[PDB]
């Protein structure tokens, strides 16, 4: 048990450092999804309003 | 239970040997490459004692026993050991005779031939194995994780060998070798604990430094930061119990230890480490072979175990890899025994039944048979 | 340590559920992402593309 | 699947093959004119793999792959890999097979007869088709831009062959054939890019070489005002994303690549330029087919898409020609495939249903029936 | 210790460097283009010990340093180890001050530009050359070898050039450059050796092959019949001395590395291997052309005096090329020199003098000069 300890402990000291690297992924996942979103349907589809300016005319 | 002829896997490296029957999902026991012998006089008579003890036997009669490995760097050199070890794995544990089981061994592509040209003449003229099949371990390592694409790690006891594998072809010539195993990380550690205090020379202390190694090491993400606090506070020490009581605390030996992997020069060793050459292995390969094995970082082996290795080495390769490519590490629990699982796999396809040499096609063409059958 | 095996091992795979959450959360926000991507490339693109043929008039 | 015998058609080149039934308005599907094989021993058993791979398949799985067009410069000469395209091709995407149905393939006068002997020949006797004919591009792109007059500029992936037709006749002494192509094209743009620190020399790197092209490059109509721009500043560079995450930036490269068509000294012809044998098709016939021709310069086939062509070429023919003529280029969006739809046209006249070679002709007369019959 | 106001001459590539004066029929020396640096923490003081080490001093030392070079297959990446290289090879070999003299560099003219526009301003901005001139290599290699026409193949440590030349005119659509080059036969080799149970791994390792390849690798005249023997008898072994006195004994592998020029997939390319490509050059040229080239397949660099090759160069060549036709190989005693020598001749030619950017020219022009005067 106190390698059942020691291992359920890396476990879940696994799972802490691992959900901590999860953490940090998914706030990268979090932010670049929302930098994607943010910047990719902002720009793109800022640039589909440009379409409803640039192919006036 | 064997009623059939279930080929037999046995994976036999540097370190430890892995070995049950084909058609099994792991091995059934563990025999760690070991020949023991007797370093000491004998006083009293009628004591049995044996010339040579092997597997668990030598570790469990240790204390006056010098351990001598028959596996160099994955090589087999001492073959006659290898034979003992053979005969006890499979008559005593998995219960069997090779004489009525085809037989999978195993060694790194890169191997030299003699290996698997005597992997293949022992089992045939002294087990007299009806068939042989001489695997590569980075592919059994692929069947056991779901993979016919990747970069096969094997950072194990014996050499570390690195080869990329496409749509289940090899990529030989982005094979990246490195004199970087298990063996030296043992040895290195055994010189950093005699920096505390304890030294560690002989093999019962050299057996000591391998456990210690084993469950107190990891890696981690980062070596400087990790070693700017290990080597400040006492809250990054862990303790390990000696055999006779004693206790050794370690700092950050604990991680400077596996570090050799990342920086070989700890062993003295021209190398920029096993992130490296996983990395190099991807660019030297085709340029539309790349972005799949960007994808496909594969495991095999020990070391794979250490703590934050499988986000290390997911990370190490992303930060050498350009972006926009996706990068990603398989390291299933099937760690430390994909082989072994791989070659139960490959040994019982339906598709293999050819690929075996049979003791008829062997006793005609002899030992380099294995080259015209196996690879 | 029966005790504490149990909270090492519960939380151990509860937060190895908290791995397997953040995990499939990435995955999720990955496709997101990819898709975000996807659109904004196929945005970008289709207007350049369109541009490239509408540059002239 | 079809509810009528109609005709298959396919413009097949040493590029890309257009397939589809007659009656359409476009190729149901379209593929490459490839044949993949694997350049590397399989390392991992059970893995499928196949020992040939064509069109799509050839290019999906092209990172271990060497791949060949049997057709090259126009013309068939792998006839093996040509009945696997022709099987893929029409059956297994159209789900019809040729044998109930009448089959339309094409190519132009210059173009050597064994090509059109194949062609009917493998139709005839691989696929038992109950008729063929064989097409001159020309005549499929003026019938699918509404036209009977004009020239037919098909700069294609292998060859150029320029082919003039007045009110549905050809010309054939105004054929200018010339020895630039996209293939060549491609491997220009391969040697400047090399210029600028990128060598591409296998049959990955060519694709990716290809996919620049196709996707970057541009014509324009003053290089040499598009030079001094591009050669002076950023503002006309592209990034290009190669498919293992580096990226590559073209500048007048850019354009250089398609400026072989007004240049072709460039991959070492003794040429002027598509707009030279545009213009030479025209003066090597009568002046009262002459002015039509003029008036209707066709865009079709390959290259056609690259941005600034059409009106690249009318001036640079404009420039050419004598004045106060009206000098114009047909290009609509129905570019690269008007060939593939003048066959569809064509297939399907009832005036053209006397036009056909069938079976029993075919069988009493030979292979060569295709030049006594065609045009 | 020169006694003239003549050019120097210096082919730099990757492998090794040749240098001397215009004028001669030889270099110097030759030095390996190499800069290398300590790989070990010093522990005695007072020991000299340089932070980098240049050519001879690099391999001398090369115990304790790991070795480096600045040309990647024939490009310069590494600016400043060339500038090392440059000075020393200048100011303590050839004993000049480049300040004194005008120099001439080499390079393929499908180099990337990159590597010309720095050989010219380091030579001007660094070492305040009074004049420079980067050569075509294949130029350098036709006045040593007494020709106008011909096929230069350089085959070098780098890359392999392949280039056709008529009456002093190139011919660059038949340039069918490759790469695949000595730097590869030599890791090739490594990997052989291993399976022959000689690993190699580190600089002073790599270096050791090479020389055994150097000294003891041939091409012969049929390499089926050749591995036949070699590969089934001791009769065609030769051994070689490694330093620490051990000995390596090769057979067939003697020959497999050469053998990896013809087939390149040994080392994972894909290419129809330097004859087939030289034979193309060749046949890509006009008729009228084809008959000089083939009478004339010019040797230049290393890899041309592998044992053998001129011999199966010649061969092959003659069983691809038409009848009536002499098939002729061209390799003097000038192999591997053929560069250097031509290097010589180019820069003392009457008719060359107006050929030479002058610093002046330089300072006012900026880099990109070497466009506007060398190619």
């Amino acid at each position: 048990l106190s390698d059942k300890l020691k291992e359920a402990e890396t476990r879940a000291e696994f799972a802490e450092r691992s959900v901590t690297k999860l953490e940090k992924s998914i706030d990268d996942l979090e932010d670049e999804l929302y930098a994607q979103k943010l910047k990719y349907k902002a720009i793109s589809e800022e640039l589909d309003h440009a379409l409803n300016d640039m192919t006036s005319i | 239970d064997e009623d059939e002829t279930t080929a037999l896997v046995c994976d036999n490296g540097s370190g430890l040997v892995k070995a049950g029957f084909a058609g099994d999902d792991a091995p059934r026991a563990v025999f760690p490459s070991i020949v023991g012998r007797p370093r000491h006089q004998g006083v009293m008579v009628g004591m049995g004692q044996k010339d040579s003890y092997v597997g668990d036997e030598a570790q469990s009669k240790r204390g006056i026993l010098t351990l001598k490995y028959p596996i160099e760097h994955g090589i087999i050199t001492n073959w006659d050991d290898m034979e003992k070890i053979w005969h006890h794995t499979f008559y005593n544990e998995l219960r069997v005779a090779p004489e009525e089981h085809p037989t999978l061994l195993t060694e790194a592509p890169l191997n030299p031939k003699a290996n698997r040209e005597k992997m293949t003449q022992i089992m045939f003229e002294t087990f007299n194995v009806p068939a042989m099949y001489v695997a590569i371990q980075a592919v059994l390592s692929l069947y056991a994780s779901g993979r016919t694409t990747g970069i096969v790690l094997d950072s194990g006891d014996g050499v570390t060998h690195n080869v990329p594998i496409y749509e289940g072809y090899a990529l030989p010539h982005a094979i990246m070798r490195l004199d970087l195993a298990g063996r030296d990380l043992t040895d290195y550690l055994m010189k950093i604990l005699t920096e505390r205090g304890y030294s560690f020379v002989t093999t019962a202390e050299r057996e000591i430094v391998r456990d210690i190694k084993e469950k107190l090491c990891y890696v981690a993400l980062d070596f400087e930061n990790e070693m700017a606090t290990a080597a400040s506070s006492s809250s990054l020490e862990k303790s390990y119990e000696l055999p006779d009581g004693q206790v050794i605390t370690i700092g950050n030996e604990r991680f400077r230890c596996p570090e050799t992997l990342f920086q070989p020069s700890f062993i003295g060793m021209e190398s920029a480490g096993i992130h490296e050459t996983t990395y190099n292995s991807i660019m030297k390969c085709d340029i539309d072979i790349r972005k799949d094995l960007y994808a496909n970082n594969v495991m095999s082996g020990g070391t794979t175990m250490y703590p934050g290795i499988a986000d290390r080495m997911q990370k190490e390769i992303t930060a050498l890899a350009p972006s926009t490519m996706k990068i990603k590490i398989i390291a299933p629990p099937e760690r430390k025994y994909s082989v072994w699982i791989g070659g139960s796999i490959l040994a019982s396809l339906s598709t293999f039944q050819q690929m075996w040499i049979t003791k008829q096609e062997y006793d005609e063409a002899g030992p380099s048979i294995v080259h015209r059958k196996c690879f």
